[PDB]
RNA sequence: UACCCAUGUCCAGGAUGAAGGUAAGGUAAUACUUACUGGAGGUCCGAACCCACGCACGUUGAAAAGUGCGGGGAUGAGGUGU
RNA sequence: GUAUGAGUAGCGAAAGAAGGGUGAGAAUCCCUUCCACCGAAUAUCUAAGGUUUCCUGAGGAAGGCUCGUCCGCUCAGGGUUAGUCGGGACCUAAGCCGAGGCCGAUAGGCGUAGGCGAUGGACAACAGGUAGAGAUUCCUGUACCAGUGCUAAUUGUUUAACCGAUGGGGUGACACAGAAGGAUAGGGAAUCGCACGAAUGGAAAUGUGCGUCCAAGCAGUGAGUGUGAGAAGUAGGCAAAUCCGCUUCUUGCGAAGCAUGAGCUGUGAUGGGGAAGCGGAAGUUCCUGAUUUCACGCUGUCAAGAAAAGCCUCUAGGAAGAGUAGUACUGCCCGUACCGCAAACCGACACAGGUAGAUGAGGAGAGAAUCCUAAGGUGAGCGAGAGAACUCUCGUUAAGGAACUCGGCAAAAUGACCCCGUAACUUCGGGAGAAGGGGUGCUCUAUUAGGGUGCAAGCCCGAGAGAGCCGCAGUGAAUAGGCCCAGGCGACUGUUUAGCAAAAACACAGGUCUCUGCAAAACCGUAAGGUGACGUAUAGGGGCUGACGCCUGCCCGGU
């Protein structure tokens, strides 16, 4: 659920958070952990190329299975855990082999269920199938774009895509953004919606809470100097004294479309958002 | 008042040392010019 | 390595003479000789039975004689103690 | 010196009493009330530590930016070493 | 190079006095006594840094803001000892280098295998002595770790004792906050020992002063903390596995058994140390009690908390020698002196500044606050004598009490603990220590009523009351909120012009517009290569507004 906090202080006044009712265990699977090091937006050369990053709580990588290519082995859900590296939760699945791996937790996935992948899998929440074996109208997630590569298209918490038709070698999908797209029929997908739907209702409440997650402050361009930003300067507060609002590097920023005009995938996009 | 020079042996030899000079084309240029002028200590 | 070239010369002073009756002998050795080369060199030269060796390294002092500042030589001093059943060394 | 990365370390004492829990009530069951428990916070007072708000002195200075007396933060968007 | 200012300013926070000594020469050097200062430091260690400043014998030209017989200064000789401490021959993080390789007018940039790189991981020694300078290093006593040879039995020999991976697996291996415990260090009383037993009214004892112990290792024990047990069977763990993981059965548990575990007892101790007069007496009982250890052990929370080696195990493999016991021997390189809140480091100075970490006692106290002291350390490198104006830092002022002034600037005032009581407004948490008041000393009832500890002796903690007593005054010193009414701006905590501006400025949580379907947009770079992201529209970049409440109207001609 969503947990409101009592207004004891001025920083806890508007703050809300999840209660983590779905999470089952608090210890990760040791043999599936890899180290991460923060980069703070620093380049290959050490330059700050993407700004407003750096300096949060330290985390550790949990290696996830997006390919889902273990076919014919019944996999049993063991726990549902917390992942700092993504908005959705994850589920630990240990197969009849003895092997264990993490997957994205779908909506309604509970401990004790059995999960299948392949061609003979049933259409149930958690199973992985090729897009040609999925009937029209089902809600899927974790769509992959090239066969054998791994899930990539719908993966954040509460997101879902819907199968929409067939065109021989391709399948129509209505992506979460509202886009209709053509994807090969030999690419896989998982049935269901993605786990943690309430994630968008959280009110951060504090500036320090943004700092905990790795976000440095954002300075507006109107309070800079003329050599710093196309908006800086002027005596007092100044309007946007230009034809259009501008990014820190020129290149208008409001309404100006930035997709390449000679793209090679314009023939696979049926209708844009 | 914390002053500007805070000494350290390692921080000195890693930046101004002989091997640091010899690891670069321009550091070798510096060593060559100091040999030309005739200085007693190169790099250091 | 030619034992007579890694043992240089005895160290004669009040500090050395005070321990000289403890069967401890102080020598000057090369700056490269190790604790065990010294032991075998002594056993080769003086025909004794060495029990321990201790070594220490000395820097060079800074002297002058007016406008001419320089450094004295670099030293490596070894104290050699012989076993109870072994003949002594003279120094005298 | 500014920001960042890896790895360590520091913060005398005292005050307040969030969620939750238990018991007794109250209900068809709940809500709700009262005691006990519990120990949250960019919480409170205040040393070390960090800072620099007022005044005085200094102004060929003890000091090329300090001292004295008061002052702000002091579990955190904290101070600091390599 | 030499004048004038001119024998002028200054001589850099601080308490000294006298008596002896040395000497050509003494406020300044040495010794003695008294006095004074620091004492969560001005004390004890130890990193960085310095690089001989350390010790001894001589010296007085220059340096020392004066003097000097002295010195961190001059001269000459000396002084630093490690299998176990810190670092290499062990391991890895950020980062750096990088065979082939990709990219590029040259130069070169990037990067794979591989390797360097502690601020982190692993790893065997303790207690005393040392009168010029070193001590876990030398010496004494007792140990441990790895290895080697020599003896004596034992066992095994290719259906094969035994070893065992550069491979697999487990451990190593981890955040933050809170509370209750065990123990020990430390501290305090009695007891015990030795000495004194007294100057001025009194005291031969209810007198006074000092002390009132001891490791590592070895053998036992142990508060505790975690903890399922057995047996079958294997689509997985690049090959194999008796090991791990997964499944099914039997058996059931705060009871044992396994891991760890502070500490305690004996030995080490026929040893060492120890108050007084070279020797050496006593070393018991009780109370209090950690910021240390058990121990990130437990509980809770969300922001979800390094890697590799090492150690154990499994096979793949190697195998005719192997361990066992006793003995003797072997163990490399670098640092080790001295300063180290400082006159030896960074500041041109013997500079009122800056400098990481460990320890850091007593009375009163909640306290590392505050005042006075212990151990220990200091008396600050110009003096003496007068007691003018003026300047600085302080202390009191009759009557008035902001009349001063741009402005109550500065100063004065409140200040601890316990009890009573407390408004508008409110986002129901606050406002609030609102405001405004009252009580504190000492004696007796009194080793109280009652608690903690103990088997008891005893020791510690200490509310209410009554009666009294004394002062102008009882938190009698130091330390310790002034408060209220109304308005503007910013919601709040936070940040800012090192060295004139700390704010109404920036940030912020929240709102909205817009771009982006993943080799994403955006950004760095000539490119390769990267960040974004080991992410995927509930995500990422940009513009504006800035908690919260009520709202956000009209115009698309111009750009
Ligand atoms: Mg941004
Ligand atoms: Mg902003
Ligand atoms: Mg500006
Ligand atoms: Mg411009
Ligand atoms: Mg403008
Ligand atoms: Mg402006
Ligand atoms: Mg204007
Ligand atoms: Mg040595
Ligand atoms: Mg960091
Ligand atoms: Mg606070
Ligand atoms: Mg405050
Ligand atoms: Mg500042
Ligand atoms: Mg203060
Ligand atoms: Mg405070
Ligand atoms: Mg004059
Ligand atoms: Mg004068
Ligand atoms: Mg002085
Ligand atoms: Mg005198
Ligand atoms: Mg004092
Ligand atoms: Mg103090
Ligand atoms: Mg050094
Ligand atoms: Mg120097
Ligand atoms: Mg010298
Ligand atoms: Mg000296
Ligand atoms: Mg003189
Ligand atoms: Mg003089
Ligand atoms: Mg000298
Ligand atoms: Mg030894
Ligand atoms: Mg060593
Ligand atoms: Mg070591
Ligand atoms: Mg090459
Ligand atoms: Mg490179
Ligand atoms: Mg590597
Ligand atoms: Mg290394
Ligand atoms: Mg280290
Ligand atoms: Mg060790
Ligand atoms: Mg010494
Ligand atoms: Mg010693
Ligand atoms: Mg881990
Ligand atoms: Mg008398
Ligand atoms: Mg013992
Ligand atoms: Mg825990
Ligand atoms: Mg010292
Ligand atoms: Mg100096
Ligand atoms: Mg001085
Ligand atoms: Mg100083
Ligand atoms: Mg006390
Ligand atoms: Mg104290
Ligand atoms: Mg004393
Ligand atoms: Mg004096
Ligand atoms: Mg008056
Ligand atoms: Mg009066
Ligand atoms: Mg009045
Ligand atoms: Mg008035
Ligand atoms: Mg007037
Ligand atoms: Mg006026
Ligand atoms: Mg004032
Ligand atoms: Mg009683
Ligand atoms: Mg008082
Ligand atoms: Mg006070
Ligand atoms: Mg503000
Ligand atoms: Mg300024
Ligand atoms: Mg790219
Ligand atoms: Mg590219
Ligand atoms: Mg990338
Ligand atoms: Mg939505
Ligand atoms: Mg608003
Ligand atoms: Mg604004
Ligand atoms: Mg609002
Ligand atoms: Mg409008
Ligand atoms: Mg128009
Ligand atoms: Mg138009």
């Amino acid at each position: 659920a969503i947990k409101k906090y009592k207004p004891t202080t001025n920083g806890r006044r508007h703050m809300t958070s999840s209660d983590f009712a779905e999470i089952t265990t608090s210890t990760p699977e040791k043999s599936l952990l890899r180290p991460l090091k923060k980069k703070a937006g620093r380049n290959n050369q050490g330059k700050l190329t993407v700004r407003h990053h750096g300096g949060g709580h330290k985390r550790q990588y949990r290696v996830i299975d997006f390919k889902r290519n273990k076919d014919g082995i019944p996999g049993r859900v063991a726990t549902i855990e917390y992942d700092p590296n993504r908005s959705a939760n994850i589920a630990l699945i240990n197969y009849a082999d003895g092997e264990k791996r993490y997957i994205i937790a779908a909506k309604g996935l509970e401990v004790g269920q059995t999960i299948y992948s392949g061609a003979e899998a049933d259409i149930k929440v958690g199973n992985a199938l090729e897009l040609k074996d999925i009937p029209v109208g089902t809600v899927i997630h974790n769509i992959e774009m090239k066969p054998g590569k791994g899930g990539q298209l719908v993966r954040s918490a509460g997101t879902s895509a819907q199968v929409l038709g067939k065109e021989g070698k391709y399948v129509l999908i209505r992506l979460n953004s509202g886009e209709v797209r053509m994807i090969l029929a030999t690419c896989r997908a998982t049935i269901g919606q993605v786990g943690n739907e309430q994630h968008e209702l959280i009110n951060i409440g504090k500036a320090g809470r943004s700092r905990w997650m790795g976000k440095r402050p954002t300075v507006r361009g109107s309070v800079m100097n003329p050599n710093d930003h196309p908006h800086g300067g002027g005596e007092g507060k100044a309007p946007i004294g230009r034809k259009s609002p501008m990014s820190p590097w020129g290149k208008p920023t409001l309404g100006y479309k930035t997709r390449k005009k000679n793209n090679n995938s314009d023939k696979f996009i049926v209708r844009r958002r | 008042m914390k002053r500007t020079y805070q000494p350290s042996k390692r921080k000195r030899k890693k930046v101004h040392g002989f091997r640091t000079r010899m690891s670069t084309k321009n550091g070798r240029r510096v060593l060559a010019s100091r040999r030309r002028k005739g200085r007693k200590v190169l790099s250091a | 390595m030619d034992a007579r070239d890694i043992i240089k010369r005895p160290v004669v002073t009040e500090e050395s003479t005070s321990i000289l009756d403890d069967k401890k002998y102080t020598f000057e050795v090369d700056t490269r000789a190790t604790k065990t080369q010294v032991k075998y060199a002594i056993e080769e030269i003086f025909d004794v039975k060495v029990a321990k060796v201790n070594v220490m390294n000395y820097k060079g002092k800074l002297k002058r004689m007016g406008r001419y500042a320089g450094y004295t030589n670099k030293r490596r001093k070894a104290i050699v103690t012989v076993t109870a059943d072994s003949k002594e060394i003279q120094f005298f």
